[PDB]
């Protein structure tokens, strides 16, 4: 907290002096952004461990001039497929290459591709590769399917917590409770079935004082991590129903009307990362798979969000209202807006944005530092729905 | 001739003298035919309309300066020795200055190598001693500029108000930057000078835009132009996080000048502000306009 | 049969609507004296005042219907529509247990 | 052009060279009186040089030592008046000063690598900072704790709720072997706090100072790093008692090869230390924090972090 | 005079300046108005 | 010219002076209006901005060398056997070297025959017996080398450390080479220079990347360029599998260099490290910058 | 300025008369988009011709009576003239959604 | 693997037949030596005798099949075939109320 | 005489005179020839 | 001597030498991209 008389006295006297310091530490900051912003991804190849045990073990990494093209896409909830050219040349090309008549590999391989020193990850699983031919040039096309396809060949059959082919009772699964719970709860339920369904359920799976410490989720490759029943701070609930359903498919449409968001992360223990919050946390191994369900748009919040503005005034907060029976929800603007800003807004070197307090607006003109390709805009189309059947 | 003098500074802090009083005093003039260095390139935009097209905007273009410069000395050597010292001032990563100097004053441009240059004759350059490079330089900010007007206003009262004079003499519109000392609250004017770009010419005649309330030792940097975040704060706090999607969104327009009101509360200490206008011309040397 | 009338006496809407029959000729050997008959399915009025492409507003007719001929795309959008509402009703007629 | 003007025109300036302009450049028609004088001035109009010219009855001479205008910056720019007598004084060339002469560049710039560093930290804000890496147990190990009961500021530990150990090492490097650390310190119970000097990038080695505090072991240790959560004592331990904001200065002198702990404003070494086989220079200087407790409950903690280049 | 230059490169058609992303836009474009409105609302 | 000269040293080992003293010796001369010889080919990449284009980066180009030579003789035998050795001094697979000294030195291109030579006239050679072959040659690494430095540091200790000096007198960076032996736990430096491409410029100014633990008989190269596997054992183990996600990623950037660190643990037998440090320049010849 | 317009229906119908309105293309605005060739912006905008109305209405089993309390029988048959039955199921399925 | 049989002294047809085994390389770096031996998929006999372009009859095999590298087109019209059939299937499973 | 006029654009191929509206249809030809026979009837 | 040829060709774009079937290969590449990863596996 360098004030402004103790700038000037710093600088003996001189306003000008001061203020060019002021303008050195201002451009000093601008340019951490910008090297920030323009630093070269790291883009590293992981296989599993030829033994058979856990830990994903690392085989190499790509340089990004080494690359000739990649694509990666961050969607939400939805799977994306992650795409890099390489040289046949190239090192890892020809491990890629070689591994499907390796005998003594494993024959998954995971792409981790981290930006701004790992913050930012795209990490998934090998979906194929092709040697393409370009005027006699060969080069190696390695697609890659982002870690949330995992959630496509994760299915919820009627009771997670039996035996399937004996008795699958009652004709579906049911849960209900607050969504983000819910949804994680889901997850957690089929991924401790198709572990194995070694120990006995708790009541809540995220009461992390219902496991016993002694028992070991080091062999797990994923994990769910998500607050208890009671301590989950989702306004509204959900009600997830399957019979033999994809997880995906079944939290897609509570994921939309909550505008919820999964969150995966790939935890490389092998560059220091730890994770914490869910059960065995703290014996994860190299490259295992982490869920979270988030709030991010804070559109069901009781504070409410900002939902619409104007470049002269800013953004303008709104907040849900229900009408009769709840189906409908509407937005009612706060007039005298007093929400507090997030303590994270006042800590150096934050640059997140926060659920509560959107502040990222994107400004087009003739001087703009972006292009806007299109936006379109459509309004709604049947007044009402019937859903229904057999009763 | 005596009425324009050309120099370039080079990312090494080389002197150069290319054209005018004392020119190649270093080794090296300026060729002829200089390519893309006066008028600041702009495209216009064109919709279709009834009568043909119908005008939809301007947007400037950057800066693609081809020119030959002709390095010499009477020993090969030496000239040897020139040719290198030419070849330090130039960089792909960073810019060198190019500097007109006429009765107008002196402009600056900030250029880099587009591509390699081009050296020498068909034959071995040691010959002659007296060789010509081609330069295909760039100006990504394609406009000449002069050093800003600066201004500053300290107080120490908890809640003042003052009024700096700006005006802007060049042909094109530029960006105000302040220095804003912490803590305060400040209020900004955003002045639209009349300009319909948000079709709000009028409607924003005295904007002015209230930054959020800046806690002790978060000295910030209000930046208008666009290439550049608006609000950085020195300490690293996020301080436009805390501006609800605010912005200052107007430029001092060309012709247009008035004493801008810029106002300080919550201050115990009393705080300080300092104004940067630029000055940004689209030719190294013209009459002020009026 | 694919028809684009660009300066032709005939006026669509008019002369010939939507649903109704016309026969049409193809200068082709050993058809030429045959005329296929087909009520007509669609008619297009598209122009373009674009400087680059300029095209003023002109008629095309599409005479009878096909589904060897019809692109790949609207036949597995056609196709797609028709499942889905299949879909729904064997749903819908699905028996609880 | 209906007004006399000036000439633009460039001076030549050289580096233990006699700054002259030859009588023959400076013709004209002199009448006795006539006074000639050349001012340098800067970009701001700052009168950097004034001098006086030799006027004969038909030239100008200027003859200046070296030392005169050894302090005209290139750039600088000159402005060259004749002064009739009983007339005002009429400028007959103006431009800029260009220096011809061997450029050192490395004279005037100063590297990043060649500059003393000096880094803070407070704590206060309750919150880590991007400035601190934390190391050996990974990525959220350290925490901050408020310590609201007595009247004290936030310290920086390890997180009590995973861990009961933590590294923090500080993001950037020092510049110099010798190093001085200033850390105020509370005694909240018993545990093992460890500040580290000339460690490497991942703190495998350095040297350090250890102040441990207990129901009867309060004494202060020298190390050195055998990884960043293990160390080894070297020599004898010093007894020590920590009070609440203790201030310990760390001080490794490198051409003494010696590090020693002074407490509070004593002259004398607390705790001294010599000839320890670590790895020192360029890639080894490295800072930073450890602490290790037996509960799960702060020991000795930092409030407040200075480091600053040289002793 | 026109015949044997551009005025026949126009005739030529689509020989020197023409790109191929609003060419294969706008096939998009045709596609999507043909397929869009008979496509499920599901 | 005795300020230049051209030779070249062919697939086979031949040696040829094409220009400065010397020339035409062997028969073959060089020709004027030789192409893309002297500055290596850039490219500046160009992004959309709000002031036209912002500068995005640059990428090197493979040099595309488009010269002519004249083999030349005062009989048809003698000429044709000349001139089947000039074509037996190029391949297309294998590179031959192309060295200019200067009093800079003495630095070479590796250039292989991009396609296949034009020579002769339009009559049959053998009426002149002197005939010019154009060739385009081609240099997949486009930057001019001289011998890299070569450091050799033995230890019989169990643990040991060394300082190696290194510095970077060209304009480009370049990429170091160890070549440490086995068995024994290496620590070697990785320092950023200043180089922020990872935004850890500063971070990573003194950073150092312990190896994996190395068994007997696995001794490794490691190179830090793109081109090459960082890790290779001799013996074909896959070294670089025990290694957990790390990299040497930073070359040494011109005008730095100081005394990076190498560490050995645990050697039983002691160890050895040598380290390649290659010099690479832009230009033929240049005056050393700094 | 349609979707931010709080004064305003969301709903917009298009006309385009040919031969002073013998022909006609009537439908509602599906939606439009700005888009940008060249720095230069336009509006695309997307009509549903008015048969679409027919993919929104649709025929109950029993269209008569309440919805949510009884729908009898499983389907509803309707036979007859072709023009009758077809516009007599358009007609009752819009006489219950009125 | 895509191959294209140009003036290779490879017969299809008479030296393989489709559903039969075949081995083949790619010169691609690490896998010289390996030989993919899939069973023949698909063999293509195409010609074009247009004056603009013209194309002799050429032969193009494809050995094995996948899923992955088809294309999205074929990807979608097979699972269309798919779905259909299964929509079939259900809708005669459905049992009467 | 060849090397270095329409004989040589000839190598380059595609660069003079070629319309897209015939590749866009020939590669819908193909597509539809893959394709068609696999839909269903239905 | 760049404006008026090849080097204000590269402006004008893909008049000179640039391939149809490139083109609508990585057109085809984007769309599989985008819509593989959501076809089911049926």
């Amino acid at each position: 907290a360098n004030n402004w008389t103790d700038i000037l006295a710093a600088s003996d006297g001189d306003e000008w002096a001061a203020f060019k310091t002021i303008e050195a530490q201002a451009d000093e900051v601008r340019a951490g952004h910008q090297a920030l912003r323009r630093a070269k991804p790291l883009i590293r190849l992981w296989m599993n461990n030829p033994d058979g045990s856990e830990g994903l073990v690392y085989v190499g990494r790509v340089d990004y001039d080494d690359t000739i093209r990649g694509s990666f896409p961050f969607k939400n909830n939805t799977p994306s497929q992650g795409v890099l050219e390489l040289r046949d040349d190239n090192y890892l090309a020809v491990w890629l290459k070689q591994l499907p008549n390796n005998p003594e590999l494993k024959k998954n391989v995971v792409i981790t591709v981290d930006f701004y020193g790992g913050k930012k990850r795209w990490s998934g699983l090998l979906d194929k590769w092709t040697i393409k031919s370009k005027e006699h040039v060969k080069y190696l096309e390695v697609t890659f399917n982002d870690d949330l396809t995992m959630l496509q060949y994760l299915l919820c059959p009627p009771n997670p917590a039996l035996p399937i082919p004996v008795l699958q009772f009652p004709r579906i699964f049911g849960i209900a409770g607050p969504a983000k719970w819910a949804i994680s709860t889901l997850i957690f339920i089929n991924l401790f079935r198709v572990q194995g369904n070694l120990w006995t359920l708790p009541d809540d799976p995220f009461n992390l004082e219902s496991w016993d410490d002694i028992l070991d989720w080091s062999d797990w490759q994923c994990f769910v991590k998500s607050n208890s029943f009671l301590l989950d701070d989702s306004s509204v609930w959900t009600f997830l129903s399957s019979r033999m359903n994809p997880v995906d498919s079944i939290i897609a449409d509570a994921l939309d009307d909550a505008q919820l968001t999964i969150t995966y992360r790939r935890v490389l223990t092998d560059d220091g990362e730890t994770a914490e919050g869910f059960p065995g946390a703290h014996g994860i191994k190299n490259g295992a798979l982490v869920f979270e369900i988030v709030d991010n748009s804070n559109a069901t919040a009781l504070e409410g969000t900002f939902f619409s503005g104007t470049i002269v005034d800013g953004f303008a907060r709104s907040v849900l209202l229900y009408g009769g029976g709840f189906v409908e929800d509407t937005l009612s603007v706060v007039s005298d807006d007093q929400t507090l800003q997030p303590d994270e807004y006042y800590q150096s070197g934050w640059l997140a944005t926060m659920a509560k307090m959107p502040w990222l607006v994107v400004r087009d003109n003739e001087w703009t530092p972006i292009e806007s390709s299109d936006l379109s805009w459509g309004p709604a189309k049947n007044v009402s729905v019937i859903v229904g059947g057999d009763n | 001739t005596d009425f324009l003098k050309i120099e370039l500074i080079g990312r090494d802090g080389s002197h150069w003298v290319l054209s005018g009083p004392g020119m190649g005093q270093q080794g090296v003039t300026l060729n002829p035919n200089l390519q893309q260095f006066y008028d600041a390139p702009v495209k216009t935009l064109y919709v279709p309309g009834p009568f043909g097209e119908e005008y939809a905007g301007k947007r400037v273009q950057r800066r693609e300066i081809v020119f030959s410069v002709q390095a010499y000395d009477e020993d090969p050597d030496t000239w040897s020795t020139v040719d290198s010292l030419w070849r330090w001032a130039w960089d792909y990563d960073e810019e060198s200055e190019l500097r007109v100097s006429t009765s107008d004053g002196t402009r600056f441009l900030k250029v880099r190598l587009m591509e390699e240059p081009k050296p020498y004759y068909e034959k071995d350059p040691h010959i002659t001693a007296d060789n010509p490079i081609v330069m295909t330089v760039t100006a990504t900010f394609p406009y000449w500029q002069d050093e800003p007007e600066e201004l500053i206003w300290t107080t120490l009262s908890t809640e003042d108000m003052t009024r700096f004079p700006v005006r802007n003499d060049g042909d094109v519109p530029v960006w105000l930057k302040w220095t804003l000392t912490a803590p305060g609250l400040w209020i900004l004017p955003d002045f639209s000078w009349g300009n319909d770009m948000y079709s709000r010419g009028r409607e924003d005649l005295g904007r002015t835009v209230a930054m959020p309330e800046l806690v002790a030792g978060e000295h910030v940097s209000v930046d208008s132009d666009p290439r550049v975040q608006t609000l950085i704060a020195v300490n690293g706090m996020p301080t436009q996080n805390r501006w609800k999607g605010n912005d200052l969104l107007y430029p001092l327009m060309p012709g247009k000048g008035a004493e801008i009101p810029v106002q300080l509360k919550n201050a115990p200490e009393g705080g300080a502000c300092k104004l940067t206008r630029p000055r940004w011309y689209s030719r190294p040397w013209s009459r002020p306009g009026v | 049969h694919l028809m684009a009338l660009h300066d032709s006496w005939i006026i669509p809407g008019l002369h010939i609507d939507i649903g109704q029959r016309m026969g049409s000729t193809v200068n082709s050997k050993g058809v030429e004296n045959i005329v296929w008959v087909n009520q007509l399915e669609e008619m297009t009025a598209a122009w373009d005042n674009s400087a680059g492409q300029t095209m003023p507003l002109s008629w095309v007719l599409k005479a009878g219907k096909s589904d060897r001929a019809m692109s790949i795309g609207e036949r597995v959008a056609r196709l797609a529509k028709k499942m889905s509402e299949a879909l729904n009703n064997v749903g819908v007629h699905i028996v609880q247990s | 052009m209906l007004s006399t003007g000036p000439i633009m025109e460039t001076l030549t300036l050289t580096v233990g060279s006699a700054f002259e302009i030859p009588g023959w450049k400076l013709r004209g028609e002199y009448p006795a009186g006539t006074t000639s004088h050349l001012v340098f001035t800067d970009a701001a109009g700052g009168t950097l040089g004034e001098f006086e010219g030799t006027v004969s009855a038909k030239e100008i001479h200027y003859l200046q030592a070296p030392d005169d205008v050894k302090n005209i910056p290139h750039g600088a720019n000159f402005q060259l008046f004749v002064t009739y007598p009983s007339m005002q004084p009429q400028c007959l060339y103006f431009g800029t000063a260009i220096r011809k002469e061997p450029r050192y560049p490395l004279s005037t710039v100063v590297s990043p690598e060649d500059s003393a560093v000096q880094y803070k930290a407070n704590f206060v804000g309750q919150y880590i900072g991007p400035m601190w890496k934390p190391m050996g147990n990974g990525w959220g190990s350290l925490g901050i704790h408020t310590h609201a009961l007595i009247s004290e500021a936030p310290s920086m530990g390890p997180n009590y709720s995973l861990f009961s150990s933590a590294a923090a090492r500080w993001l950037w490097s020092m510049n110099m072997d010798s190093v001085t650390i200033v850390v105020r310190v509370l005694n909240v119970g018993a545990g093992k706090f460890n500040v580290i000097v000339c460690a490497d990038y991942q703190m495998q080695t350095y040297l350090g100072i250890q102040f441990e505090t207990g129901i009867s072991n309060n004494k202060v240790h020298v190390i050195t790093g055998d990884g960043p959560l293990n160390w080894g004592y070297q020599g004898d331990a010093v007894n020590n008692t920590t009070a609440n904001g203790d201030v310990y200065t760390i001080k490794y002198n490198d051409l003494l090869d010696t590090i020693s702990c002074y407490k509070g404003t004593s002259l004398t070494p607390l705790i001294e230390a010599s000839g320890l086989d670590v790895p020192h220079g360029e890639g080894f200087r490295y800072t930073g924090l450890a602490w290790n407790t037996a509960l799960l409950s702060p020991g000795v903690e930092p409030t407040a972090w200075e480091a600053k280049d040289g002793v | 005079s026109s015949g044997g230059g551009p005025a026949v490169v126009n005739n030529y058609g689509d020989i020197h300046t023409a790109n191929y992303d609003e060419f294969y836009k706008g096939q998009q474009r045709r596609e999507a108005q043909q397929q869009a409105p008979i496509l499920p609302v599901r």
